[PDB]
């Protein structure tokens, strides 16, 4: 039998075997899922690249592991990356032949025929990180994780060359394959002799992409005490510009390994060779977390229509847009929604609700010459220590998409933007994003909100206000916004609240600052007895049988409903603030503005109703909003204005 | 002072391993968390950890935390929150992990216990790192007749020989100890339902007798959950 000298891989059964893969599939990845549509996968998703014409394939893994047989074609493929892919290529495109001689007259058959086909697998394993790895390990696929810090410039490659010469001429060409170009000395007219001068008139031949992104990743089940860590990828034609700085990807690819010359003078390849990734198929969105938003990505919407590429946003499937028409019928859903996310923490259920607020926030409006109004919220809560105000902030670190968590008297001026630096690779001078660029579209977080200095918080005057930040220094002079919804805390002087005392006093700011933030919690705590009864219930009921239960009575909770849930409620819905409200809402901010002869209230509370009413608005599907649900907009400001009495 | 308390700093940084002993003023800011520097000949830019960074899963001792400068402190605050020390300086963007324990040595007020003065008031610290510690000792130092010679007898039977105890007891040796706290670990304990009925009560009690006072005495509030917690 034949064989590759590599390899154990055999042509023929790999190309038959697969072939046999390729007709027959009904959700045996269910039989492992054990089954808590009939029609096999990809004669529909062979239609669909069909009918369309797009191009690229794509398939698990998993679903090679499930089928019996070709258990042996996923360690086959594991292990021997090109190869195989090579031969999946070839037998996609005899199985669109075989499948176009049914009906015989498709498409203009040569050039649908001639166009290259291509397999983009993924969610190839996870067992061990980056650290471990073997150089016994050198060309296997690797799963990555983590964020982009930035993002190199497009440099070709040639793929053809082209020569001419001065006599008398003519214009031969040559490819690459292998790893260098050879050129003749002669000879072109006459060829024979005169050996005459052959030139390379390099504005003529063809080209390709090539662009470098520098990662860094979190793996899970740390190989302790590790420290983070930095690679370098370098993807390649179609899905260059598919990766902005900030993202969190799950990465494919082939690990590499090539040696670079010493001091660019001479062929002293220096030995301790350098690795790096080498990417197949990226994974932007996800199912767990949340989803990105519309009124951001139009540019690329704009863009990546001409050529056809990956999702980057969430699909919508048809049968549980049912559920979701349904739950939006239910009453309580402005309490089951709040009380459904973060079921270990247990108050303070209109900080709940305008957490839940500020992922529903306001209307994107934009005008004809100027205006460009946001949906920023922006919420303040302090209070006594060990009231786990940790907790929140790590937990909406874990659902926000692309969220930035910096901490207090850990910032400099320097720290949140141009970080113009010495890459090292490559020995130039390139700048990088700091901390609120990144930021931008989602929600940062800051603890220690009262230990900043003067020169720190003397930036959040211009992110708060005019929603824009102006870099001037010798890099580059240039305004680049950054839309971001702050979430802060602060822990008083006391460091117990004391009642008989002013409430501005009790926090070491300046109050039109603490004025500016929309909605101010000051959560306290009760001296009385019968709440801690069902407090230590909670907290036994969490540690006993050692398994995750913890709330489910007399309750429901939706697991991942709420994400896409919040989401579709984040494109298909534009709010509107007609006329019946506008006696209701002027008429509460006059009477607001009533008290004068402590905190004080301003246009920016005005504001901030409009804007959170809207977005209360946008929840429960209504593209109006109506005089009633005003109300609880003004009582949620009004909770807190009870917790002001003492 | 003469409690005998940096004895014990040392004792315990020296039978557990990973276990870093660092004083007051001594380490800088960024001596304790980490740096970047360039490497040779393997390359290249990788964060050199510092002292809470290379001790991890262990004991990180602490002389004189009182004389701590104020950023310190907000990285010990951020190790009393879990996992967690995030920078935001020249050149990184890094969230490190730490599972670190941290045990303290912080002097009282000069000079010393005055009952006049009030609980808080010979502590430069605020009730909030009070609450972050579960567990909060004092060591007092008030002349007694009857442990005195004791403690002579104690001490200067040993500068005259150099082993302790004496009539029944030896003294169980480091290498085997650390076997059997080192098997310990492998075990995860299963709470029940009495326990529960009894944690609940007793939770019920200190937080009931513990707001009745709410004064600045020699009374400690207001007995916080991460006691709860903590017990
Ligand atoms: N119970 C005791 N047994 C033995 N030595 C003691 C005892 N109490 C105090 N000492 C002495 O008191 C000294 C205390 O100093 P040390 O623990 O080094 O720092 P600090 O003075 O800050 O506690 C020790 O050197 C020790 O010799």
């Amino acid at each position: 039998l034949r064989i590759i000298w590599g390899t154990n891989v055999s042509i023929q059964e790999c190309t038959t075997n697969f072939r046999n893969f390729l007709m027959s599939f009904k959700y045996k990845f269910r039989k492992i899922l054990d089954e808590r549509d009939e029609e096999l996968y990809y004669i529909k998703q062979l239609n669909e690249m069909r009918e369309l014409g797009t191009s690229n394939l794509n398939l698990d893994a998993r679903n090679l592991l499930a089928y019996k047989q070709t258990e042996d074609l996923y360690h086959q493929l594991l292990n021997y990356p090109q190869e195989v892919i090579s031969i999946m290529d070839q037998t996609i495109k005899d199985c669109m032949v075989s499948l176009i001689v049914d009906n015989n007259l498709d498409y203009d058959l040569d050039e649908i025929e001639t166009k290259f086909y291509k397999v983009r697998p993924y969610n190839v394993g996870s067992c061990k990180g980056m650290r471990e790895l073997n150089p016994n390990d050198i060309d296997k696929l690797i799963n990555l994780k983590g964020l982009v810090l930035r993002s190199t410039p497009v440099i070709p490659d040639m793929k053809v060359a082209f020569f001419k010469c001065n006599v008398c001429d003519h214009t031969m060409a040559v490819e690459i394959d292998r790893g260098v170009i050879q050129e003749p000395a002669r000879c072109e007219r006459i060829d024979c002799n005169e050996p005459n001068s052959m030139s390379l008139i390099h504005n003529r031949c063809s080209f390709a992409d090539k662009q470098v992104i520098k990662l860094q990743e979190t793996p899970d089940f740390v190989p302790d005490g590790q420290t983070p860590h930095s690679i370098s990828l370098c993807v390649y034609d179609e899905l260059v510009d598919s990766c902005r700085a900030g993202d969190r990807i799950e990465v494919t690819g082939t690990f590499r390994s090539i040696p670079i010359r010493a001091n660019s003078r001479q062929r002293v390849l220096k030995s301790l060779y350098k690795t790096y990734v080498d990417v197949v198929h990226v994974k932007v969105s996800d199912k767990r977390l949340d989803v990105d938003t519309s009124t951001i990505e139009q540019e690329l919407m704009q863009n990546k229509v001409d050529h056809n590429e990956v999702e980057e946003v969430r699909q919508i499937t048809d049968q549980d847009l049912a559920k979701i028409r349904e739950v939006a019928a239910r009453e309580d859903l402005y309490s089951l929604l709040a009380r459904s996310i973060a079921p270990s923490i247990y108050e303070l259920e209109d900080v709940k609700k305008g957490i839940l607020l500020q992922l529903f926030g306001g209307t994107n409006k934009t005008f004809t010459k100027g205006g460009r109004y946001r949906g920023d919220i922006n919420i303040l809560l302090c209070g006594d220590p060990s009231t786990s105000k940790s907790q929140i902030l790590q937990y909406v670190h874990k659902i926000t998409p692309r969220g930035v968590y910096t901490s207090g008297k850990g910032s400099s001026a320097v720290g949140l933007t141009a970080y113009i630096t010495r890459d090292v690779d490559t020995k130039q001078l390139v700048l990088e994003s700091g901390a609120l660029v990144l930021s931008d579209g989602g929600v940062c977080c800051i603890d220690e909100f009262d230990k900043m200095s003067d020169s720190t918080r003397s930036v959040l005057h211009e992110v708060m206000e005019q929603q824009t930040i102006s870099i001037a220094k010798a890099g580059i002079i240039t305004t680049l916004n950054a839309r971001s919804s702050i979430l802060a805390s602060a822990n008083p002087i006391g460091s117990r609240y004391n009642p008989n005392l002013p409430v501005t006093e009790n926090i070491d700011l300046p109050p039109p600052l603490l004025s500016r933030f929309d909605l101010v919690y000051l959560v306290l705590d009760k001296v009385d007895e019968k709440n801690d009864r069902e407090l230590a219930k909670h907290l036994t009921n969490l540690y006993l049988e050692d398994k995750p239960e913890h709330i489910s009575q007399d309750d429901v909770l939706p697991v991942e409903f709420l994400t896409m849930y919040i989401s579709y409620a984040k494109e298909h819905i534009h709010p509107i603030i007609t006329e019946a409200a506008k006696t209701e809402l002027v008429r509460a901010y006059v009477g607001m503005r009533k008290m004068g002869d402590r905190i004080t209230a301003t246009t920016r509370q005005l504001e901030s109703m409009i804007r959170l009413a809207e977005a209360h608005a946008k929840m429960k599907l209504k593209n109006v909003v109506e005089l009633e649900d005003v109300q609880e907009a003004v009582r949620l400001i009004r909770s807190a204005i009870k917790d002001y009495a003492t | 002072p003469g409690v005998a308390k940096s004895q014990l700093l040392k004792a315990i940084c020296k039978i557990s391993p990973r276990g870093v002993y660092t004083t007051g003023k001594g380490s800088s800011g960024v001596g304790l968390t980490a740096a970047v520097m360039k490497d040779p000949v393997t390359d290249e830019m990788i964060l050199e950890g510092g002292a809470l960074v290379l001790a991890d899963n262990g004991i990180c001792c602490i002389d004189e935390f009182d004389k701590m400068d104020e950023s310190d402190r907000t990285a010990i605050h951020e190790v009393m929150e879990q996992q967690t020390i995030s920078i935001s300086k020249a050149g990184i963007n890094t969230t490190l992990n730490a599972r670190t324990s941290i045990l303290a040595a912080a002097n009282p007020l000069y000079g010393r216990y005055n009952p006049r003065l009030s609980p808080l008031d010979n502590i430069n610290l605020p009730a909030a790192l009070l609450s972050r510690f579960d567990i909060l000792f004092l060591m007092l130092d008030i002349p007694s007749r009857d442990d005195d010679e004791k403690l002579a007898e104690h001490v200067t039977y040993v500068h005259m020989h150099n082993k302790q105890p004496d009539l029944d007891f030896t003294p169980v040796e480091p290498s085997k100890m650390r076997e059997y706290i080192a098997y310990a670990k492998t075990k995860r304990p299963v709470m029940s339902e009495a326990v529960n009925d009894y944690v609940v009560q007793a939770y019920i009690r200190l937080r009931q007798d513990s707001k009745r006072e709410m004064d600045s005495k020699f009374s400690f509030g207001q007995a916080t959950p991460r006691t709860l917690l903590g017990i």
